[PDB]
RNA sequence: AAAAUUUUAGGAAUAGUUAAUAAUAAUUUAUAAUUUUGAUUAGAUUGUUUUGUUAAUGCUAUUAGAUGGGUGUGGAAAAAUAAAAAAAA
């Protein structure tokens, strides 16, 4: 399973709102 | 060898209009995609240019061919190479071991050469004898310059 | 006149096709082993010219390799859109008024 | 991606009754360096490995 | 002179055929 | 034409089960009706020709496969260094076994896939660069020179030896008077943990002297100690005068080029690495294909007796094993 | 040195190749040589009115031997092992 990143990530997409 | 950077920055604008960097984890690749049946064109051959079969078509490949492929003949090294590479030609051509070679006219070998068994025996001393021929008209004004210091 | 008909016949001679189509036979170091392999344990179809022979007594009188029957006119009737008449009046049996 | 299912496959024979190994390593995924992880591998049993002859090298992307 | 190419290409099919006589059946 | 997927099933069979002609017949006379030889196609006939060593017949394949722009693969690179090191060679009584294979240049053929490997981007194996080296070293030819600097870079790539490729190359320069050579190569097989030469370990007598090479350049450049950097001495030796020793130096090297032309009677012109060498893969003597015999010779005709395999007036099923 | 005589239940091609030669040690010439009267290869394979049988010009058996790279020595390689072949008083 693929550590997170300190950083943002496009995985993180979903919760930057609409 | 050059390590991989892993992150990438990629530049995202959201809906207000504000822009920031997404960080991906990415690799780049080191195996070709070669699996698949599509050719691109894009890879390095093999030369096989200097090998000699019984193409009685061609020539025989002489080191000679690779002296005269687009060098700059006026070096005088390349000269002497030449010079020395075809005087062995022509000497291994007059000591060669004619002890077996034979050359009877037979009818099989009509619409063809000589049999792949008998090239040895057949077709060797005559595509020698053509290669000495073909070369000496390539190479006669480069050893022997016509009269007008000499290499 | 006659200088277009030769060099026609000596560039069609030398042409590729011919000498693919007129090769000599396999020996049988070519096709294989000693033999039991099916389809490999003798040689090919040969096929000669019969005004520019490769092969010295084209027609023979053995038991199994017997080829004068099939020299005769019906199995030149297969490829008659190829076929050559001349070539044909001259090497055939039993043709037909 | 942000999951990856790897693959050590080795199939055992018997040659003359000894064990012979061919082992495969193959990964869910492009981009994973397998150059550099079979030098990892190859330069770990240069030491623990007896053997007449071996082998370690990459066939395809994965 | 021009039928040579296809005498050669049922040559060849003949050729093949007796090399696909080693698969035997089928 | 039937279906191309029988076409490729028949090109199995006989890549597995039969010679090298049956390959070489099917796919050129197929490529002639039509079939299109894509990779998976050319990659049995040349698993075909590399077991049973065609060195002239990995060149026409590869020719057939430029010309139709198949682009290889690591398996086939696999194949083309591999059958140059199964090539037949050698010499019967006073009979040169394959001398054609010398016009050929199959050396440079087995170096010319090595370079298109690394350049398109794949990886070569262990055993491509032991058979790539057997191939410029095997007794009839003599290079070994590109055999020094293509082991040099195979110890930089952390390649293990193979002991056939140690084998050929021990002879190889012991038949071109190289001891230095060749016992740097003794102790380096034994140190490596090469298999058979685990035992045979010798000093370096070369230990103090310098480099062949580097001596030349230096000649044509302690003036007194410039002449004779070649001389090797003992260290109970001391040098003559200058003027004496150069006329005892070419009293040396005329009598040993008189005692190098003199020919031995009964040699047919060859060394005796070269008498009763005839090489044939292992497939001529009863096996087939396996990885790790890269250039195996053919096993002796000791190995299976006839009347231990069936009785008297019975056939066996051996018809080309005592044949060399 | 010569003549001469072998076998294959599903029979096809073969070649350091034939002759000539001011040519040891063949840089040439030739419409070359073997083979359907069965070749080459592959399998089996010491041969032999000596054995056995029968009324039998039939069938069936065999164990004298030889050995192009171990050493150019020796007249001759047959030389890495044989109860005689007695080997220079
Ligand atoms: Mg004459």
């Amino acid at each position: 399973r693929r550590s997170r990143r300190v950083e943002v990530e496009p995985g993180d997409g979903i919760a930057l709102g609409e | 060898p050059r390590r991989i950077p892993g992150t990438t920055k990629v530049t995202y604008t959201n809906k207000k209009g504000r822009t920031f960097s997404f960080s991906v984890p990415v690799s780049e690749l080191t195996h070709p995609q070669v699996t698949l049946e599509s050719a691109a064109g894009t890879w390095r051959e093999m030369d096989t240019s200097f090998c000699e079969l019984g193409d009685i078509e061609d020539d025989m490949p002489s080191p000679v061919d690779e002296c005269l492929r687009g060098g700059s003949s006026l070096d005088k090294r390349l000269i002497q190479e030449v010079r020395e590479r075809f005087v062995s030609f022509c000497r291994e051509y007059v000591l060669m071991d004619t002890s077996g070679m034979k050359s009877t006219i037979l009818s099989t070998e009509l619409n063809a050469g000589p049999d792949y068994e008998h090239y040895d025996r057949r077709l060797r001393r005559k595509r020698h004898w053509l290669a000495i021929r073909h070369r000496f008209e390539d190479v006669r004004y480069v050893i022997w310059p016509d009269v007008v210091n000499p290499s | 006149d006659t200088e277009q008909n030769l060099l026609a016949r000596e560039q069609h001679v030398r042409s590729p096709a011919y000498r693919e189509l007129h090769r000599p036979a396999l020996t049988n170091a070519a096709m294989g082993l000693y033999g039991g392999e099916p389809g490999f344990e003798k040689a090919h179809r040969v096929w000669v010219d019969p005004d520019r022979p490769h092969i010295k007594h084209i027609y023979n009188q053995t038991a199994l390799a017997r080829n004068l029957r099939y020299a005769r006119y019906g199995y030149f009737k297969r490829d008659m859109h190829l076929l050559d008449v001349d070539k044909l009046v001259r090497h055939a049996r039993l043709l037909p008024t | 991606p942000d999951v990856c299912v790897v693959q050590v496959c080795d199939h055992m024979q018997h040659d003359q009754g000894v064990k012979r190994h061919a082992l495969t390593i193959t990964y869910g995924a492009d981009g994973f360096q397998l150059r550099s992880l079979i030098r990892r591998v190859r330069r770990d049993l240069e030491r623990q490995l007896s053997s007449t002859y071996w082998q370690c090298y990459q066939t395809n992307e994965r | 002179t021009e039928g040579t190419q296809e005498k050669l290409a049922a040559a060849i099919q003949e050729h093949v055929q007796d090399a696909y006589r080693f698969s035997g059946p089928t | 034409r039937r279906d191309p997927t029988e076409f490729l099933r028949v090109l199995r069979r006989m890549s597995r089960t039969t010679s090298w002609q049956k390959t070489m017949l099917f796919a050129s006379k197929g490529r002639m009706v039509g079939y299109r030889l894509t990779r998976e196609h050319y990659n049995t006939v040349l698993f075909s020709q590399s077991l049973w060593g065609r060195a002239l017949e990995i060149v026409r394949v590869v020719r057939a496969m430029q010309e139709d722009k198949v682009q290889p693969n690591g398996a086939t690179y696999y194949y083309i260094v591999n059958g140059m090191g199964n090539a037949d060679h050698g010499w019967n009584y006073d009979f040169r076994i394959n001398r054609r294979l010398e016009k050929i240049q199959h050396w440079r053929v087995a170096l010319e896939a090595l370079e298109a490997c690394e350049a398109n981007g794949f990886d070569s194996t262990d055993t491509m660069h032991n058979s790539a080296l057997i191939t410029l070293v095997i007794p009839g030819f003599n290079r070994w020179q590109q055999a020094s600097l293509l082991l040099q870079r195979m110890l930089r790539e952390d390649r293990r030896m193979h002991p056939t490729m140690v084998k050929f190359y021990h002879d190889c320069l012991v038949r071109n008077n190289r001891p230095r050579e060749a016992s740097s190569l003794m102790r380096l097989a034994a140190e490596r943990g090469v298999h058979g030469y685990e035992d045979k370990w010798e000093a370096d007598v070369y230990k103090g002297r310098p480099l062949d090479s580097e001596v030349m350049n230096e000649s044509e450049g302690q003036a007194s100690s410039l002449a004779f950097a070649s001389l090797m001495l003992r260290g109970d030796q001391r040098p003559l005068p200058e003027n004496l020793q150069a006329l005892l130096e070419e009293e040396t090297t005329r009598n040993i080029e008189a005692e190098r032309s003199v020919p031995v009677p009964f040699s047919a012109g060859l060394h005796a690495t070269e008498i009763n060498s005839v090489f044939r893969p292992r497939v001529y003597r009863q096996l087939w294909y396996k990885w790790q015999h890269i250039a195996n010779r053919y096993r002796p005709t000791a190995a299976l007796k006839r009347r231990q395999l069936a009785p008297r007036d019975s056939p066996t099923g051996i018809p080309g094993f005592y044949r060399i």
